[PDB]
């Protein structure tokens, strides 16, 4: 087959563009760990309301701001058994929402998604108390450096 | 010639193909323009254009590096009467007792190979298998020299026997007649094994020596010159004497099977 | 040990040389005694050496690109050149020019027919080649003809060695653009050793070194000479180098 | 019939001496017809040699024989065999054919 | 002096030792928390350095002697024991 002009045309104007992501990582990551029983589109609505509120609330994207707040909050290393280790992007979504979500459930409202939409506004406009608890990680890392 | 070749219009440049033949066809004519070559020894004439056993000197053979012996501190004490004396910390051949015993040996391979017998020429060493391939080739002869299998005279039927055999007539030509399963299971032994490196295939010559099958050897300074019916007294670690020699006995065997067709033929 | 090449009909070359060029003294010159000489050179500067194994033209193609072993290049291209420069006038193995060649001439030179171009070489080698020098018809890989020039012992084969320009007097601005896009050229490669490929090759060869002609036709006068050698050339020789 | 192609049953198809000149005849080429009507035996020797092994003790028969033609040649055979002694005294005059 | 050793059943080495190199990871966090004790945790000085961590680390938290074998291969040619 010897390909016409819109086919050629087309493969050199779509070779000059890279592939569409299928899925946020961060973002399907924090998904499934909201995900209980297989339930995802459940987790997926929790998660975009929140999301709404805290545009709602700062009118910036949202999604940058959970970003930055992930990225802000979990700590880069973790002591185990005592050594330091480093953590991997995941792990720090991970311990950065569980500190999140333990924020959302000490708030009032009976909706999750209210609570966690609210945590999200506070935590992009500074305000949180898990800052204290990657300190203390931070603090102990620093600690016991000596023992890598 | 070059068959499945499009040529080039003449409109356009040369294509590869066509400069290759070009060059080619340069390469033939007007490459070698200028001055000839003498008196320069190149390696592969060593397998292709080896000297008749008359014709070899004393300075040829030193040449090849056939007298370079074993260091001294690996000397095997029953070499001691092929040696001229030590120099740069190894021992010298006498290059003179090689000359005779490689007449000798030379003059065995060629009443062999005129004889209508089997000749096997093996040689386990890294870059052997040209001159052993080649020599097999030009004697109408066998080689091996990947790895000798023990047991491959005293154990034939195990080792040897599966594979194919072959009638053949005076003049070395297929008869392509149907042998028989007791004629194809039959030991088929040499006449004679000549060994590049006897001291790494012990097990070739004390098989040989238990199948009387009588056998030529290089024997350098460390080896032992009585377990070989022919020793050759010379450098086996160096490819050029050894293909040196391996040339040399093979063309008496090639003037052998000559003269062996040549009376068929008469 | 270079030797010197045997030639077909020697007996005759030495007792009257190439008819209607050089005289039987003169080819003594031209061939016996200068191409002894380069081959004895070559073997003194060679011997000891891998170089001792390979032909002149490989020696050449090898040392072109190293410039402390010039020397051994020059004698090589010389023992090439002559060679090829004496096989073009030899008497034998009268033979004519090909069609093929004609052709090849009549559509690589803009139309013109041969003998105009004889007087064009004629000319080229007059003006350019000023003392010692190798005149040429070559082809390249567009199998275009042209006339190639080199002073001294140069070769057609390997353009950064051709030595078509005289830097010892002035150059022609143009001269200096080819000289800078001929090194870009030669820069461009990847290869450690630099070199580059070039697929030229010699159709014609013409001596004009002193040797040569100085005996026969004097200080001046070497335009008769090249005229000469260029009426009477061994065609099959020329038909024969051509690829088709 | 159903032969296959080729059958090798001598009584079906459709002693020690034999057999040792047959295969001596098969591995090494020597004349099966000298070495039945030719050549003796008598054996020499002949016993039961036991091994021990972690499983149990294993018995295996030794055979010692001697063959020659009576007129300067003679040689030496050595066989075993866990299975039978008669075997053991095959392998001994198998031996001792190939060494005389 | 030169020793000389006996004819030996074997030339083994018993635990042949292999320069395994350190993670690049371990070495960057243990500059980090060296940085954050001298100038202090998120302390201004260092803080680019974080942010090479937070690349290094990102895909995954961490990103063969042959003596025995050549030794055993090359003992009967250099081992000179005498002839036989
Ligand atoms: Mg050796």
């Amino acid at each position: 087959i010897k390909p016409t002009a819109e086919q050629l045309a087309q493969w050199e104007a779509l070779k000059s563009v890279p592939i569409p992501p299928r899925k946020n990582a961060t973002l399907d990551h924090i998904t499934n760990m909201i995900m209980r029983h297989g339930k995802k589109e459940k987790a997926q609505t929790i998660l975009s309301r929140a999301l709404y509120l805290v545009y709602c609330q700062t009118r910036q994207d949202p999604i940058q701001a959970l970003e930055k707040s992930l990225d802000e909050l979990a700590p880069l290393m973790m002591t185990k058994t005592v050594i330091p280790v480093p953590l991997n992007k995941r792990q720090r979504n991970r311990i950065a929402w569980n500190w999140i979500v333990q924020s959302a459930n000490q708030r009032v409202s009976s909706d999750f998604a209210v609570r966690l939409g609210e945590e999200l506004t506070a935590i992009a406009k500074g305000t949180s108390s898990a800052f204290e608890k990657r300190d203390q990680i931070h603090k102990t890392a620093i600690a016991h450096r000596a023992y890598i | 010639p070059y068959p499945n070749l499009i040529p080039s219009a003449n409109d356009k440049p040369y294509s590869s193909q066509e400069l290759f033949l070009r060059q080619l066809n340069h390469s033939m004519r007007t490459a070698k323009l200028g001055a000839t070559i003498s008196k320069v020894y190149y390696p592969h004439k060593d397998i292709f254009y080896p000297p008749l056993p008359e014709n070899i000197t004393v300075e040829s053979l030193m040449s090849a590096g056939v007298h370079l012996g074993q260091s001294t501190s690996l000397w095997r004490s029953s070499t001691q009467s092929y040696i001229y004396g030590e120099y740069k910390g190894i021992h010298i051949i006498d290059l003179n007792q090689t000359l005779s015993y490689l007449k000798r040996a030379a003059k065995v391979v060629e009443g062999v190979s005129e004889s209508g017998g089997i000749i096997l020429f093996l040689g386990t060493r890294q870059g052997q298998k040209r001159g052993l391939e080649e020599a097999a080739k030009k004697t109408h002869g066998y080689y091996v020299s990947t790895r000798w299998i023990p047991g491959t005279l005293t154990n034939s039927t195990e080792i040897s026997g599966i594979w194919e055999k072959q009638e053949i007539d005076s003049n070395d030509n297929p008869t392509e007649r149907a042998l028989s399963p007791n004629e194809t299971s039959k030991q088929v032994k040499p006449d004679l094994l000549v060994v590049l490196n006897p001291t790494e295939n012990r097990n070739a010559l004390l098989e040989a020596i238990k199948s009387r099958v009588p056998t030529i050897a290089i024997i350098d300074t460390d080896s032992e010159p009585s377990l070989v019916t022919y020793p050759i007294p010379g450098n086996d670690d160096s490819l050029r004497s050894v293909n040196f020699l391996l040339g040399v006995l093979a063309r008496a065997g090639q003037r052998g099977l000559q003269n062996r067709l040549a009376r068929n033929n008469e | 040990i270079h030797v010197v090449p045997k030639l077909p009909n020697s007996k005759a070359l030495l007792q009257n040389g190439v008819p209607n060029i050089l005289s039987s003294s003169g080819f003594k010159t031209v061939w016996f005694d200068y191409q002894r000489y380069l081959c004895d050179k070559l073997t003194l500067a060679t011997a000891g050496q891998s170089l001792e194994s390979y032909y002149p033209f490989h020696i050449l193609l090898k040392t072109a690109g190293n410039p402390l072993q010039s020397n051994i290049f020059n004698l090589a291209s010389s023992i090439h050149n002559n060679h090829l420069f004496v096989e073009n006038i030899l008497p034998s193995a009268k033979t004519e020019p090909s069609r093929l060649f004609l052709s090849k001439i009549k559509d690589s030179f803009n139309g013109s027919d041969w003998e105009v171009v004889k007087e064009e070489m004629i000319y080229r080698a007059e003006n350019e080649v000023l003392g010692q020098g190798w005149l040429f018809l070559v082809e390249n890989n567009e199998k275009k003809l042209f006339i190639l020039t080199s002073n001294n012992n140069g070769t057609p084969y390997y353009f950064p060695r051709n030595q078509s320009f005289d830097l010892n007097s002035a150059i022609s601005i143009d001269e200096f653009a080819t000289l800078k896009q001929m090194k870009e050229l030669i820069g461009k490669s990847t290869k450690l050793n630099g070199k580059v490929q070039d697929w030229t090759m010699p159709i014609i060869c013409v001596n004009l070194w002193d040797h040569a002609y100085l005996h026969d036709y004097g200080v001046g006068n070497r335009s008769k000479y090249v005229k000469n050698v260029l009426d009477n050339l061994n065609w099959s020789v020329v038909n024969n180098r051509i690829f088709s | 019939n159903i032969l296959p192609p080729g059958v090798s049953l001598p009584n079906d198809g459709g002693s020690k001496s034999a057999d040792v000149a047959a295969g001596l005849h098969k591995q090494t080429g020597v004349d099966p017809d000298y070495i039945t009507r030719k050549l003796t035996m008598k054996p020499l020797v002949m016993k039961r040699v036991s091994n021990q092994t972690g499983k149990g003790k294993i018995a295996s028969f030794y055979a010692l024989v001697v063959v020659g033609d009576k007129n300067g040649m003679v040689g030496l055979g050595e066989g075993k065999s866990r299975e039978e002694m008669s075997k053991a005294i095959f392998k001994a005059h198998w031996d001792a054919v190939r060494n005389l | 002096p030169v020793y000389r050793l006996p004819p030996l059943p074997r030339l083994k080495v018993k635990k042949p030792i292999i320069r395994q190199e350190a993670n690049k990871c371990l070495v960057l966090m243990s500059n980090l928390l060296q940085c954050w004790s001298s100038y202090g945790h998120m302390s201004p000085k260092c803080a680019g350095l974080v942010t090479e961590l937070k690349s290094c680390t990102s895909e995954s938290a961490l990103g063969k002697s042959n003596i025995n074998y050549h030794a055993a291969r090359l003992y009967d040619r250099i081992n000179g024991k005498p002839h036989d």
